[PDB]
């Protein structure tokens, strides 16, 4: 309501009100609420500060003042109420979470939402609020801290951490969010520092990669594997520092496994082989591009490893072309002989140490991070178990690991131990893959150099091979080799492409798309081909061409262009409906590969131009005009793409059937014509507010539209749509339309709402046969989903959507299958 | 006879729209008895069926207020074998009515309406 | 301006795309049918390939995404309909072969 100010005696003679809610009203002050309140909802009001009248209600239980212009929060020693249970203060200009006066008064507080505010630091007196359930401090982007005292809030089951700087950043997220409290608690126990990082020596085909490593640690075959070593550095600043050196292989035969061993928390070296000056620097560029695509934030210190020969000003091309053009942060460079010691090699040691001490990603100083002592004790245990287990089989059973941790009195239970071994695999002590598709849940490789020397040993028609020669663990070999992209081997596989012809060449029925990148990343093509077999696939090193028909095929080639140094990736598909389906699947596969393996590409030039090709004249297209995919996506309001004059145009579904939602089966086209719908009035919003669920009339019938906010991705939306496209069960909420402008969703409308509201308000309707019909329909839906080989993972009366209350009906209950979409 | 046997709800609903086109009270009363009467809990659930108006002669019989074919069946299967409490719920919601004043007059329904 | 005489003679001389100097490496092809009963195979075992054999064969066989190489064709219409005029070589066999694979 558009109320400005309540009367001073507005609730004067109403001494029984409980839930006075005045939301999104232009309100400023609360004039004398009665003392019998429990919950108030005064959010979205023009408040400047918490009014004193609300601070004296001796039975207040909840308070919603979110999205208000309030600055100061009164501390817990002013509230005069002993049953506060839900304080919500999202989207306010509050700065301090002052909990220092008497913090034990808020012990009964359950929820507490301080998201989207200008908070500075969480005070360490937060640890006494023993009944917190959902603390929300997300979306602040200025916190960058967590006190170790909050490890006592064991009742917390959820903790939103969206868009805020971090300290541990330990790759464990708040998807569990109780393990975070466990780590904070164990850090509150001991809190020992840590001094260990990786130093990945990177070069190619014979340089100062091993001899330089032999001189650097003050201590000849080519490398096979990655040859894991380590050496400590006694810094006199008394900092005992150890770092493990990973001198990667030089030859290109191993270039399809190095991305498994390039992490973001490491300092790289790049080696020149300066004998062939001014060209080996140009040859070193794919390594730097791969470092950039793998670890976007890691410094690289170059080394010239031939000062015995001269080409002396080879640093000119380094200072000009190698500084900042899409290449990683070159922090320094040197030149050395790398066979015996020198002032250059000595200053190389000093600069390597000094750049190691100041890594500091997001200003966190990872060289001296803090961990519980259980991690360091586990590290000493495992490092002693490497010598305790012979070289025949350094793989460690999971139960053996449990017996090892039970052999000592560590506080490590089975709960924190997955993050323990994940952190130890992060610092490179034991390699372990927790991927359940792999049989490595009982495989914990201590001494990873054994694993790298063994798994790379195999690389030492043209390319295929079946099973041909290990004590009966051969299927572990084969599963790891599949995991390591070795299996047929994608490397050493027939580089010559064949002279392929295509049945369709009239340049209008062929959709082409480019994926122009400067170079191919290291293990790109192996990962792509392996993730694309899901059809006489006549592939080679850099292609697939899986073919079902002249009417249905695909060709993920790698075209190269005249007078163009940047590489390309050319996807050819016919322009029937099956062509659009194949193109959508392929594009989604490629984008998922890049998001999961090379995030350094898809980040800001953006280093990867997704193009699109189109012809005006069908046939004799005369070099189909390139068009970037981004502004073509931005031309979504105009469903046709046209030249400078409208004498011709092309539909977007013709040349980009993934942006226009046509690659999926066409029954879920949006079809914005007959959509009588208004997102504005809250009359229709009454069909659900936690999700943007409305009510609308579409195609003559009544629907329950769901508008997507900006928390979703179009590719993620399409992924949600394709699984939701073809379920079609009578106990399932079917879909009717979906598309863009805006990103919306048209699902069917349940008349009687959800089940929980029914049993809450109208419990007289459940009459021992309506109950049974509801149970039978929900069981039918669950049995269909299990025969759909999918889980639901959240079944509740909040999701059982009813359609009628007549017991002898065809459909009564339906479940919301959007839970499988998230 | 046809409704006591197995008839699809979509068929009865479409036939209800047909028989409400040519409005005849007894047949549409029988169809509504098959559709929207739940006698187990004193429940009329005359909901989503988009009927135009409502006549009190229609839902009138909804309120509680010869063995020829069987013997013929028994003979022919023998030969086949030888050869081988008021109702308090009234819900009239999604039907796109325009005036409920037809129920207002003192019809034969008001004792049930009380 | 007698260039079409050049091209017609080159076609007559098995030069045209040129069949010689054409990608000797065969690709790693897979086949949709491998259950060894729905595949008809036939061999044409000869001691050596004659001089202009493969050019004359490929030229007389284009009469269908023909993904050929020096010593093969693999023209394919469907998993239900295709052909593969390869050149298989046998273990411990000096005589050459010619392996025709077709579905049944
Ligand atoms: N198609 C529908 N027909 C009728 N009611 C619906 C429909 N979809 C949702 N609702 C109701 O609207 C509520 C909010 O929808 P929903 O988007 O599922 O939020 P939610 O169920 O609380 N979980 P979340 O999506 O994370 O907010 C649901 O709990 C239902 O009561
Ligand atoms: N004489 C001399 N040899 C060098 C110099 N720098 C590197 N090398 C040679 O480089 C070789 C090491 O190759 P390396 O890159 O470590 O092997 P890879 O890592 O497996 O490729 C050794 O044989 C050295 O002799 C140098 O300045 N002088």
């Amino acid at each position: 309501n558009h109320i400005s100010s309540l009367s001073e005696n507005f609730l004067e003679a109403c001494p029984k009100v409980e839930s006075f809610s005045a939301r999104m009203n232009f309100l400023a002050a609360m004039p004398f609420l009665p003392p019998s309140m429990t919950i108030l909802k005064l959010s979205q009001n023009k408040f400047s500060c918490i009014p004193e009248a609300i601070l004296n209600l001796p039975h207040l239980r909840s308070l919603d003042m979110s999205s208000n212009d309030i600055q100061y929060l009164p501390g817990p020693a002013h509230w005069k109420s002993l049953n506060l249970r839900e304080l919500l203060f999202s989207h306010n200009q509050i700065s301090i979470l002052d909990l220092s006066e008497k913090a034990y008064l808020w012990s009964r507080v359950e929820k507490l939402h301080l998201s989207h505010n200008k908070l500075k630091e969480i005070p360490p007196e937060i640890g006494c609020l023993e009944n917190l359930t959902s603390l929300d401090v997300s979306y602040n982007l200025e916190l960058r801290s967590f006190p170790n005292e909050m490890g006592k809030l064991s009742k917390i089951w959820d903790l939103p951490l969206d868009e805020l700087h971090l300290n541990f950043d330990f790759k464990h997220i708040g998807c569990k969010a109780k393990d975070i409290i466990r780590f904070l608690q164990q850090r509150l126990k001991k809190a020992v520092p840590y001094n260990r990082m990786k130093l990945m020596i990177v070069g190619n085909t014979g340089s100062g990669k091993t001899t330089l490593l032999q001189q650097l640690m003050k201590t000849q075959s080519a490398t096979v594997g990655i040859d894991v070593k380590d050496w400590p550095i006694q810094i006199r600043r008394k900092r005992d520092l150890v770092l493990n050196v990973w001198d990667f292989a030089g030859r290109e035969e191993f270039y399809s496994t190095h991305p498994h061993f390039m992490t973001q928390r490491a300092l790289y070296l790049a080696v020149y082989d300066l004998s062939k000056g001014q060209a080996e620097v140009d040859a070193m560029k794919p390594w730097l591009f791969n470092i950039k695509a793998r670890a976007s934030s890691s410094p690289v210190i170059l080394v010239g490893t031939h000062l015995d020969v001269s080409k002396a000003c080879m640093s000119k091309i380094t200072k000009e072309l190698l500084n900042k053009r899409g290449f990683p942060a070159i922090r320094d460079y040197h030149f050395v002989n790398a066979t015996e010691e020198s002032d250059a090699l000595a200053k190389l040691r000093k600069t390597i140490i000094n750049e190691s001490l100041n890594f500091k990603i997001r200003d966190q100083l990872v060289v001296g991070q803090l961990i519980p002592d259980c991690y360091v004790e586990l590290e000493k245990i495992i490092l002693s178990e490497r010598k305790n287990v012979p070289i025949e089989f350094p793989v460690i059973d999971r139960k053996r690991l449990l017996q090892l941790v039970r052999e000592n009195q560590l506080q490590l239970d089975e709960n924190e131990l997955p993050h323990a071994v994940h952190f130890l695999n992060e610092s490179g002590v034991l390699l372990h893959f927790q991927d359940p598709a792999l049989q490595l849940s009982d495989l914990y490789f201590v001494e990873p150099k054994w694993l790298c020397k063994i798994m790379a040993q195999i690389l030492t028609p043209k390319g295929i091979i079946s099973r041909r020669d290990p004590k009966n663990y051969m299927t572990q070999y084969f599963k790891l080799l599949e995991k390591f992209q070795i299996a047929l081997v994608p490397s050493s596989l027939s580089d010559h492409r064949p002279v392929i012809e295509l049945p369709h060449c009239e340049n209008s029925e062929i959709i082409i798309r480019l994926y122009e990148m400067p170079y191919f990343p290291m293990g790109f093509w192996s990962r792509l081909i392996n993730r694309l077999l899901e059809p006489n696939r006549m592939y080679w090193r850099q292609g697939i061409y899986l073919n079902w028909s002249p009417e249905a095929y695909c060709l993920v080639g790698s075209e190269v262009l005249d007078n163009h140094p940047e590489s390309f990736l050319k996807i050819t598909v016919p322009s029937c409906r099956k062509g659009c389906i194949l193109l959508g699947q392929v594009v989604d596969h490629i984008d998922s590969l890049m998001e999961e393996w090379f995030p350094g590409l898809l980040e800001i030039e953006t280093l990867l131009k997704k193009w699109a090709l189109y012809s005006f004249n069908d046939g004799e297209e005369h070099q189909k005009i390139l068009l970037d995919d981004l502004m073509k996506k931005a031309e979504e309001g105009d469903l046709l793409v046209n030249p400078d004059q409208p004498r011709l145009t092309i539909p977007i579904s013709q040349i980009a059937p993934d942006l226009i939602l046509a690659d999926l089966p066409r029954n879920i086209m949006l079809n914005n014509d007959e959509l009588e719908f208004e997102q504005a009035p809250e009359f229709l919003l009454g069909d659900g507010s936690f999700g943007s669920v409305y009510r609308a009339a579409y195609e003559g019938e009544e629907v329950a539209v769901k508008i997507f906010n900006k928390h979703t991705s179009l590719r993620l939306l399409r992924q949600e749509l394709v699984v939701l496209c073809h379920l079609h069960h009578p106990s399932l909420i079917s879909l009717l339309a979906a598309g863009i402008r805006p990103r919306m969703l048209v699902m069917e409308l349940a008349s009687k709402g959800s089940l929980d509201r029914l049993l809450q308000q109208d419990k007289a309707s459940l009459t021992r046969t309506l109950q049974h019909r509801i149970a039978l329909h929900v069981a039918d839906g669950l049995r269909y989903l299990h025969s759909a080989m999918i889980i639901y993972r959240d079944l509740k009366p909040h999701n059982v959507l009813l359609f009628t209350l007549y017991p002898n009906a065809a459909i009564i209950a339906k479940i919301a299958d959007y839970g499988i979409a998230q | 006879l046809l409704l006591n046997s197995g008839s699809r709800e979509q068929d009865v609903r479409k036939a209800l729209t047909i028989s409400i086109g040519k409005g005849d009270s007894q047949i549409i009363s029988l169809l509504l008895r098959r559709l929207a009467l739940d006698v187990a809990n004193n429940s009329i659930c005359l909901g989503g069926f988009c009927i135009g108006k409502v006549e009190p002669s229609w839902l009138g019989p909804l309120f509680p207020d010869t063995n020829i074919a069987s013997t013929l069946a028994r003979m022919v299967i023998r030969y086949q074998m030888k050869s081988a409490e008021y109702i308090t719920s009234l819900d009239l919601s999604a039907n796109e009515l325009r005036d409920i004043d037809a129920l207002s007059q003192k019809c034969c329904i008001s004792v049930h309406l009380e």
